[PDB]
């Protein structure tokens, strides 16, 4: 499937778990911001690649992205 | 409809497009004006006017319903059964008419191909024609024996039929032009009447698809909390480009272009060829094309050669005389036309990163304005793409049409 | 009274029963053909669906050919059809060698739409594709044949 | 001569036919 | 109302057939047992697609050959004189 | 602030239910 | 610990008239999901598979062909409804995976006990040229 | 108007060297994408936030200039060719003439010159001609079919592909029958090359029977 | 892995993206499945022969139909008023009026006009009869093999 | 000698083309900027706006002058 890595520019605003049509994403706690949390990527098979989530990064450039790769069934969106 | 102003713009605009076109073919053979019939020039401007008008709000129609459908709709507060069950079953109308458009296309359009084909080869008993394998229209021509036979049988009050394009009736003649006379229909308006049907078809199910569509689908579920009016979903499940219903209309555009753009053509040379001309003192008929509709018009190389080579040049020597007009906005149509395609197969990525290089030059020179420029968005470079096609279109076929007519 | 309702009354399959599907009468008509008789040799189905196909095919043919107006027309009709029959055949050969393997249980369902538990139709195995597909053409040359000599070898007074 | 008669059917039918049937064969073939 | 198990899941996906039928045989034994013993060398999918491969390129080289000229125009040739150039 | 305002104000002139959610309002425009 | 709760099959469906949007062949041959959510009052809401259909009181189930059906769905139950919601995955096999809240609690909160799959520890800026990672089968984003 | 034709020719040089020279030294990265190096150099896009980003993949600038190359060529050899036609002519004062304004070569190069060209056949007979006008027609046609790959984007055709795939599955006599791999639509860099490939081979094929039909029909 | 057997992404691919993609990356080595520079380069150099191979054989092809059913030795004595041919037309579905429209040439049935110019080029490096031009081909096919 | 200068000509175009296009490739996949510092290179990549928009004036210039005295002469 996709890959989704995170970067240490977060700023733990929440914005990108909420954006996800697919529960992909989640917020784990780390102690290197103001927010004392920080995004992860754990379930990345189920991941459609919309990029919905880094409409909503609010950094300078996205503190999480997205790369393309091979594709599945779930992947494609599939229903047949 | 008595709680929302798009339904009822919608069906309005549907009844009024609907009857504009009504209006303009019952306009042509029934000539309300005195010294109208044996203006040709008039006859035809009027005609090809209405037409675009019916199609513009015909589309409208299909776009607002669409409207209606993303914004309105409420099945909590106001739940109607039978939208419910059209939109329980979509998927067997959509699938259903995709299977028509099919069809048609391959045994409307085959036809033609086979018939080149046929003449290419040196084999022109095998074509559908007159002379090789006919197909006639024979239920219109029934419908015109039965017009023409009910005055006196079913319409005892009648004096005359009521127009004079069902075989039976006499020619009239005005100050030396033909006014109207019986339209004779073969094998080459069985072709065409079909061409007509296909392309009507496909529109409607571009349409239909938008608006049924609009609310979700099988790809994007919450596609309606995306609005009526968003470019995609991005590039996942492979490329969500154009899901919307505004994309859906602004596809349906070109088709509806496309349909209408066949029907003046067809009627221009029928009209041309088998009903105006002029007549002698002695009573024959000369049309102006000499009735070449018949034989001309079952290929493609016929329109290509004996409609659109041969009736253009009055425009394109229009130069140094009163018309010469005409002949500049022959040339600048094409320009505006070939200047949309710009818009239409390019992306937005280039065109920024070509403006931050000229921003940059222009920094230099303290010359930066404090509105930072950006490239059109998505959707608005597909709306410019489709304007300026729409428009180089109509106004070369508007010049070409209005340059003929005049000087012959 | 609906005559509309969901399938096997389960309204979250993709599919409707509507009068055209689950009629009485065009449920025994589809039970009938031999395309559904799923406790049949595969040979004996395919005979028939290759005589049915063969005898249709050779009007067209003949009719609408290039050597219609000849006195060759119905020989190059009847070799015409028999290979569009050969190409059919050929396609059906390709295709099952292509969808199933040897050794492996047949995919189709074991289930009855009022529950009762079937044996699996053989027309999904191997052999039972082997077996149509040597049955259809051995149908489709012979309703040809038949065609052919039905027509311009008694020269019966059709049309 | 009749060598134009025995190879432009050839080629233009069934070399394609066995070429499609076999490269068809070869994509689809899965282990 | 309850359309989910999980010791069942022929139903619960759906997967039945709507148009199966299993009566017996009808047709006769004789007309049977003749079709099965006449249309038996075809059954193998192995030599069935060579032979109609052969069959068929053989046929259609044999009738391209010796066609003549009544049913081919190509084969008939130019008749006309024929004409100069520009 | 940027030059998409421009377009946008030309855009969504004759959008009134866009502007306002009241019915009245947007029967008297 | 959060033991996952279990699924009921008894549990009674929502009421609905048919429609062509359900399940398929995928279903039959590869997985489908189950939702179910408990609903104070009988009332209407809107399928995400195009129509309407009523909810019962108490418990529902339902199936659906996709993840991003049921999380739209459970999506639109919190935000309007005010009701909590699980999914699940079944197999064609006979297994049952628990799926969403995993942890228990929605993924917007914090959790202590979660681990950070996929994380760099820099900026996006200090990834490696194309050309270090040639011939070695690795990414520049994956080192 | 060989001065003017000059400065045609000098302004799609330039134009398509922009082009390509921009694709080349972006290709790396730029302001709205600056980690463009490691996404390849064929991609779609990076998604519709940040205002939009189609066609922002260093192989979409290639695939832009191949318009403008067309055109440019285009505009050598009808320079060409008409100059030469109307000096084997013996006329060369028509091209001389005509040539300084946009209508004559319209008129007096396009619709001049194909009057022979179209009649390869007509409803009295053919002659050796014919195969250069079906080339004609077949080349518009191609040329026409890219279009429909050009303008129109994938999402529509998924939508349809949904449906048709419903329709056969639930038809009687035909579900016996079933795919192996599931269909889809054409993907987004697919479409562009299958729409390039279309107008290309269809400009080429109609250029090269015009030109070949208009010289041989009056010089052998 | 089924198809294509040198990327391993595409191989999994279950819907039709699987056949094109294999048929527009075949030729991109260094994005096969473990590669190397010495693969690489090896298979650069067998493709070039493979590209050599190829353009030997074309244009025997050419030699071989002109001198089969060209008229080389008609336009050789008279350059000025004789067309060049090409190859000949064998088309069933030809009809009889375009049989006798193409018979152009020297020629006994239907005929191509060839405005490659060929036989110029032939004429000035010293060729005069069939035989020479037979004689090329084998050589070309030789060259090929 | 009318279809050979065609021919030959529109080969030419898809040449120039594919050389730029693995140009851009090279950029994409084989450039060191660690080995290539300071040189040639580094420089053409260090000022590529000012190249940029330089083709851009010139293309204008041509473009809105030959447009004009074409419009003007018909
Ligand atoms: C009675 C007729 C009628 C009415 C009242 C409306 C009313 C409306 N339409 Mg609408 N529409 C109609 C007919 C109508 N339409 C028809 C027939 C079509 C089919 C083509 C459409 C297609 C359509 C679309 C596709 C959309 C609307 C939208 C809208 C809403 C916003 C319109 C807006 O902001 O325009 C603002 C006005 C303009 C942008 C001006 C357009 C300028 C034109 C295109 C150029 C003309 C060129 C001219 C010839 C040259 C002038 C040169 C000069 C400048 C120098 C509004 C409620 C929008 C909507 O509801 O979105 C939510 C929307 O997206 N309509
Ligand atoms: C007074 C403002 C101003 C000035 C000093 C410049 C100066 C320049 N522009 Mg430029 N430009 C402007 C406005 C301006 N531009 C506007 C408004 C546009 C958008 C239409 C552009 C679009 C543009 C492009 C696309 C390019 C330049 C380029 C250039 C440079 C090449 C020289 C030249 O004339 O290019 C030719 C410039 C034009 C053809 C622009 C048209 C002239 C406009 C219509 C004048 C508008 C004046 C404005 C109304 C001022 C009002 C003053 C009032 C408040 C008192 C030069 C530094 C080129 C360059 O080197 O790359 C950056 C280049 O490629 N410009
Ligand atoms: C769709 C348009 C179309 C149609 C109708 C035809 C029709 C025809 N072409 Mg043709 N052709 C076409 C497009 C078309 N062409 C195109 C586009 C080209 C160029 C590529 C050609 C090139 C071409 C050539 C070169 C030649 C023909 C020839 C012919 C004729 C013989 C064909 C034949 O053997 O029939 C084959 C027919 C069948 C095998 C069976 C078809 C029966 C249909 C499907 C009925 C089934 C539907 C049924 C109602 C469903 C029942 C439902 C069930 C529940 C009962 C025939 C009149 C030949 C000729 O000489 O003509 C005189 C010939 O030499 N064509
Ligand atoms: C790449 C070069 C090339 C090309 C483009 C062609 C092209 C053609 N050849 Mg050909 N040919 C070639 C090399 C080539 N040949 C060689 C090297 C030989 C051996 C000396 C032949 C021997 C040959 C014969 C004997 C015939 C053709 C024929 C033909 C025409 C019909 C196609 C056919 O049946 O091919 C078949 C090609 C082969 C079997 C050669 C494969 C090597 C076609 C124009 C036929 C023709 O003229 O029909 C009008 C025909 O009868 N060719
Ligand atoms: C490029 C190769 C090629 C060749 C050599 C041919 C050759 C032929 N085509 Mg054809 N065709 C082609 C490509 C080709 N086509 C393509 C690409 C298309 C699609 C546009 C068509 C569409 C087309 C149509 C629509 C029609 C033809 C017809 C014909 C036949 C002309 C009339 C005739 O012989 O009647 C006499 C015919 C016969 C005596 C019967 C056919 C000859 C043999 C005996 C049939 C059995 C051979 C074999 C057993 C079966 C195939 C084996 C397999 C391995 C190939 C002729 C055999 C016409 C025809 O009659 O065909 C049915 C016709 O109507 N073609
Ligand atoms: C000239 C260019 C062109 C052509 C040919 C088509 C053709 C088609 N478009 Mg289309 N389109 C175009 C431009 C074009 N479009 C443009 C510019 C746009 C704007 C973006 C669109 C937008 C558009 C939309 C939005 C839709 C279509 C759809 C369709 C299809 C209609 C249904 C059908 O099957 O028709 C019949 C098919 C034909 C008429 C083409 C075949 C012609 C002959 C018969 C070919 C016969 C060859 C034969 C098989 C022999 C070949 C054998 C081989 C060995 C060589 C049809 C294939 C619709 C669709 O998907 O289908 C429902 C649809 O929804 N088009
Ligand atoms: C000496 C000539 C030559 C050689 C050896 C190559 C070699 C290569 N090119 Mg290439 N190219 C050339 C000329 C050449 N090109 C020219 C003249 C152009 C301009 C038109 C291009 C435009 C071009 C592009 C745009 C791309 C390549 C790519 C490639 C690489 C993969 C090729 C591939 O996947 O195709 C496999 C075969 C096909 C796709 C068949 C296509 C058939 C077309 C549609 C019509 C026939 C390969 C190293 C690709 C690459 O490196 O990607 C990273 C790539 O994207 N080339
Ligand atoms: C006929 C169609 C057409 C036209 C006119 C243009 C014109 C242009 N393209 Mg272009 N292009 C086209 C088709 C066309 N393209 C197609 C089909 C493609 C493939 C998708 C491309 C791809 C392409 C690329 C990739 C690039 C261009 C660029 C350019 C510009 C640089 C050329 C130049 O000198 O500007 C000459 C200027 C003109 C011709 C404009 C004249 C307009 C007049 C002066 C307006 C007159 C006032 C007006 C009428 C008053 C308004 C009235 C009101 C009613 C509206 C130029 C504006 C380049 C660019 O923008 O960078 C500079 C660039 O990078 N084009
Ligand atoms: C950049 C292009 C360009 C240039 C350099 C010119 C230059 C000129 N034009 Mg001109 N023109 C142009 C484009 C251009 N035009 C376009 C695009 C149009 C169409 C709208 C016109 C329409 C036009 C008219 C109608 C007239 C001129 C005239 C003139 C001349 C004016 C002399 C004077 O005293 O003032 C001058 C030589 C005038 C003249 O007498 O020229 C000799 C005149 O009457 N022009
Ligand atoms: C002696 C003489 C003379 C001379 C002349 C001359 C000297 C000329 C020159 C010319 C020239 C001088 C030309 C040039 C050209 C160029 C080009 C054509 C370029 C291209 C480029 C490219 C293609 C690039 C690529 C790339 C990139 C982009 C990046 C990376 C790298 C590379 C390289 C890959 C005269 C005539 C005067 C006179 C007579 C005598
Ligand atoms: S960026 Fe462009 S191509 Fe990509 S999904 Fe959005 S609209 Fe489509």
């Amino acid at each position: 499937s996709h890959s989704v890595k995170i970067y240490d520019t977060c700023i733990g605003c929440t914005q990108c778990v909420r954006a996800c049509p697919t529960d992909v994403l989640e917020m784990i706690p780390w102690d290197g911001c103001k927010a004392k949390q920080i995004a992860s990527a754990p379930r990345t098979e189920d991941c459609v690649g919309c990029k919905r989530c880094e409409s909503a990064c609010p950094t300078d450039f996205l503190s999480v992205r997205v790369y393309l790769w091979h594709e599945t069934t779930r992947s494609m969106g599939l229903a047949y | 409809l008595t709680t929302s102003w798009h339904a009822q713009l919608s069906l309005n605009l549907a009844m009024l497009g609907s009857l504009t076109i009504i209006v303009a073919h019952h306009m042509y053979s029934m000539p309300p004006y005195p010294y109208l019939a044996t203006d040709y020039a008039t006859q035809l401007s009027l005609f090809t006017h209405h037409m675009w008008i019916g199609g513009f709000l015909i589309v409208g129609a299909a776009a607002h319903a669409a409207i209606f459908m993303v914004r309105d709709y409420d099945p909590t507060n106001r739940y109607n059964d039978l939208l419910d069950r059209v939109l329980r079953h979509r998927d067997a109308i959509i699938s259903h008419l995709n299977w028509v458009c099919i069809f048609l296309g391959f045994h409307s359009f085959g036809l033609y191909i086979h018939n080149d084909t046929m003449s290419a080869l040196g084999r022109p008993q095998d074509m559908f024609s007159d002379t090789a394998i006919q197909l006639q229209p024979v239920f219109a021509q029934w419908i015109q024996n039965t017009h023409a036979l009910a005055p006196g049988v079913t319409a005892p009050g009648e004096t005359a039929s009521t127009s004079l394009t069902w075989g039976g009736g006499e020619l009239v003649a005005v100050g030396g032009k033909v006014a109207l006379l019986p339209i004779p229909l073969g094998t080459a308006d069985f072709l065409v009447h079909h061409i007509h049907a296909f392309t009507i078809h496909v529109t409607v199910l571009i349409l239909l698809k938008g608006v049924l569509f609009a609310r979700s689908s099988r790809l994007i579920p919450d596609k309606a909390n995306l609005g009526f009016r968003f470019p995609c979903d991005g590039p996942g499940r492979g490329g969500t480009c154009q899901v919307s219903a505004w994309d859906h209309v602004f596809l349906g555009l070109f088709w509806m272009y496309n349909a209408i753009s066949v029907v003046i053509f067809h009627f221009s040379w029928k009209m041309q060829s088998d009903v105006w001309g002029s007549i002698s003192d002695q009573g024959v008929v000369t049309h102006i094309t000499g009735g070449n509709f018949a034989q001309s018009s079952i290929t493609i190389n016929g329109w290509l050669r004996d409609f659109l080579w041969a009736q253009a040049s009055q425009v394109i020597q229009s130069y140094g005389s009163s018309l010469s007009a005409y002949g500049l906005f022959f040339l600048g149509a094409h320009f505006v036309w070939a200047f949309s395609l710009m818009f239409l197969f390019s992306g937005r990525g280039y065109w920024q990163e070509l403006i931050e290089s000229i921003v940059w030059a222009h920094n230099k020179l303290k010359v930066a304005p404090a509105t930072q420029p950006r490239a059109l968005s998505i959707i608005q470079g597909r709306a410019v793409g489709v304007t300026h096609y729409l428009l180089g279109g109509i106004a070369t076929t508007w010049a070409f049409f209005l340059a003929r007519i005049i000087a012959v | 009274f609906q005559v509309v309702q969901p399938i096997n009354g389960d309204p979250f399959i993709g599919s409707l029963e509507t009068p055209v599907t689950s009629s009485p009468l065009i449920a025994w008509y589809l039970s009938n053909l031999p395309g559904y008789r799923t406790a049949v040799n595969p040979l004996l189905r395919g005979v028939e669906v290759g005589l049915a196909h063969g005898f249709f095919l050779v009007g067209p043919f003949v009719k609408a050919g290039p050597l219609r107006n000849t006195a060759y027309a119905g020989s190059a009709g009847s070799l015409a059809a028999a290979g569009l029959v050969v190409i059919l055949s050929m396609c059906l050969t390709i295709y099952g060698i292509s969808s199933f393997k040897e050794g492996e249980p047949s995919i189709a369902p074991s289930l009855t739409l009022t529950g009762r538990k079937k044996q699996p139709d053989q027309l999904q195995t191997a052999d039972g594709w082997a077996k149509f597909t040597g049955g259809f053409f051995f149908g489709g040359i012979s309703g040809v044949t038949w065609a052919y000599f039905l027509l311009y070898v008694l020269d019966l007074p059709y049309f | 001569n009749n060598l134009p008669s025995i190879f432009v059917p050839l080629v233009g039918l069934v070399f394609p036919a066995i070429a499609m049937a076999s490269l068809f064969l070869h994509i689809q073939k899965n282990k | 109302s309850v359309y989910f198990d999980l010791e069942d899941l022929g139903n619960t996906t759906g997967q039945w057939d709507v148009y199966g039928s299993d009566a017996p045989s009808p047709y006769n034994p004789l007309q049977s047992k003749f079709f099965e013993t006449f249309a038996a060398p075809f059954t193998k999918r192995g030599l069935l697609l060579k032979f109609l491969i052969l069959g068929g390129g053989s046929l259609l080289t044999y009738v391209s050959a010796n066609s003549t000229g009544d049913v081919l125009p190509i084969k008939r040739g130019p008749q006309e004189p024929p004409k100069l150039g520009p | 602030d940027t030059t998409t305002w421009i377009w946008n104000l030309h855009a969504d002139a004759h959008d009134f239910d866009s502007h306002t959610s009241d019915l009245e309002e947007i029967s008297r425009k | 610990g959060f033991t996952p709760p279990q699924l009921d099959p008894n549990t009674p469906s929502p009421i609905f008239a048919g429609s062509t949007g359900g399940l398929l062949r995928k279903a039959q041959v590869e997985e489908f999901y189950v939702i179910t959510w408990n609903s104070p009052k009988e009332q209407i809401f809107e399928m995400p598979t195009g129509g309407a259909a009523i909810m019962r009181e108490g418990p529902n189930l339902l199936k659906l062909a996709r993840k991003e059906q049921c999380l739209a769905l459970g999506t639109r139950l919190r935000s309007k409804y005010k009701i909590t919601y699980q999914f699940y995955r079944v197999f064609p096999n006979g297994e049952v995976q628990y799926l969403h809240p995993k942890d228990g609690v929605y993924p917007e909160k914090a959790n202590p006990g979660r681990e950070g799959v996929g994380l760099n520890m820099r900026s996006i800026g200090k990834n490696v040229s194309p050309i270090e990672v040639k011939f070695t089968g690795k990414q520049s984003y994956d080192l | 108007g060989d001065f003017l034709v000059h400065h045609a020719i000098a302004l799609g040089l330039h134009t398509t060297t922009l082009i390509l020279v921009k694709g080349a030294l972006d290709a790396r990265g730029s302001k709205l994408m600056p980690d463009k190096k490691d996404f390849g150099y064929s991609f779609p896009c990076d998604g519709p936030g940040r205002g939009g980003t189609c066609d922002i993949s260093a192989w979409d600038a290639f695939y832009l200039a191949v318009f403008w190359m067309l055109n440019t060529i285009g505009w050598v050899t009808f320079y060409w060719h008409w100059k030469h036609i109307t000096l084997w002519q013996g006329n060369v004062s028509q091209f001389n003439e005509s040539s300084t304004y946009l209508m004559g070569w319209l008129r007096d190069y396009l619709w001049l010159n194909s009057s022979q060209l179209i009649n390869g056949y007509n409803p009295f007979g053919m002659n050796s001609l014919s195969v250069w006008a079906w080339m004609f027609l077949f080349g518009h046609l191609v040329w026409a079919t890219g279009f429909m790959f050009l303008i129109s984007w994938r999402g529509y055709w998924q939508e349809l592909i949904e449906t048709l795939a419903w329709a056969h599955e639930r038809t009687p006599l035909a579900n016996l029958i079933r795919w192996k791999d599931k269909p889809v639509a054409l993907s987004i860099v697919q479409a562009r090359l299958v729409g390039l490939a279309h107008f290309s081979v269809g400009y080429i094929f109609t250029y090269a029977a015009f030109l070949i039909a208009s010289t041989s029909g009056k010089f052998g | 892995l089924r198809f294509p057997r040198f990327s391993q992404g595409l191989a999994q691919d279950p819907t039709t993206r699987r056949i094109w993609f294999g048929i527009a990356t075949a030729h991109d080595f260094e994005s096969h499945d473990d590669i190397t520079e010495e693969r690489l380069y090896q298979n650069i150099f067998a493709s070039h022969f493979g590209q050599l191979a190829i353009i030997f054989l074309w244009t025997s092809g050419n030699l071989f139909h002109v001198a089969w059913q060209g008229n080389f030795e008609t336009w050789v004595q008279d350059p000025l008023h004789v067309r060049p041919i090409a190859h000949a037309i064998w088309d069933p579905h030809f009809g009889q009026p375009a049989v006798e429209a193409f018979t152009r040439g020297g020629a006994l049935g239907p005929v191509n006009i060839a405005y490659s110019g060929v036989y110029q080029w032939w004429y000035t490096i010293g060729l005069r009869t069939n035989e020479d031009l037979y004689t090329g081909a084998l050589f070309l096919l030789f060259l090929s093999a | 000698q009318a279809a050979l200068y065609t021919h030959h000509q529109y080969i030419a175009g898809f040449i120039m083309t594919g050389a730029f296009a693995h140009g851009a490739i090279f950029f994409i996949r084989d450039y060191n900027p660690e080995q290539n510092e300071d040189n040639v290179l580094a420089r053409m990549l260090d000022h590529k706006e000012a190249i940029i928009s330089h083709l851009s004036w010139a293309s204008l210039f041509l473009g809105f002058h030959t447009l004009g005295l074409y419009v003007h002469n018909d």
